[PDB]
């Protein structure tokens, strides 16, 4: 998988 | 559409009677949504694996549509910080990554 | 290029001399890296926000070639699960969605 980035 | 990726692509889907809004995530392996009340089968999933797990519910193959493209896919429901459109579903629409 | 989802989309990266692999991921605002020496000026960035934050180094116009095109922009240095091209880098290299 649950690839992320916020941040 | 072509999506530019100078903001975040989020894109309007209608699911389960509903109008929401979601991201293209070509990270994320799997759809999982929040506050969706769906019809029919479904079976409890574990994702995430970092902290701990997450369960959702799996319902398999949901119609869906996602920026006007009317297609069918698993979709995980349960609390997430950003409603997520994964691979599963962008492969369902056509959508591919160009450069 | 064209690139279909129903594999992860890795692809092969030139960065700091050394060949890694890494996600392209139209879910993350920017690029995490690791094991990944870089030259030059960096400060300490927060990220994530679930669990706590993860502290990593920001190194800015870092040049990076990323499946043959190459670019610069930022690079955060740090652990992740998985090595990750964010938005910032695909808008650089000219990275499209299309459906």
């Amino acid at each position: 998988q649950v690839n992320f980035l916020g941040k | 559409p072509q999506i530019t990726l100078w903001q975040r692509p989020i894109v309007t889907i209608k699911i389960g009677g509903q109008l929401k809004e979601a991201l293209l995530n070509t990270g994320a392996d799997d759809t999982v949504l929040e506050e969706v009340n769906l019809p029919g089968r479904w079976k409890p999933k574990l994702i995430g694996g970092i902290g701990g797990f997450v369960k959702v519910r799996q319902y398999d193959q949901v119609p869906i549509e996602i920026c006007g493209h009317k297609v069918i896919g698993t979709v995980l429901v349960g609390p997430t910080p950003t409603n997520v459109i994964g691979r599963n579903l962008m492969t369902q629409i056509g959508c591919t990554l160009n450069f």
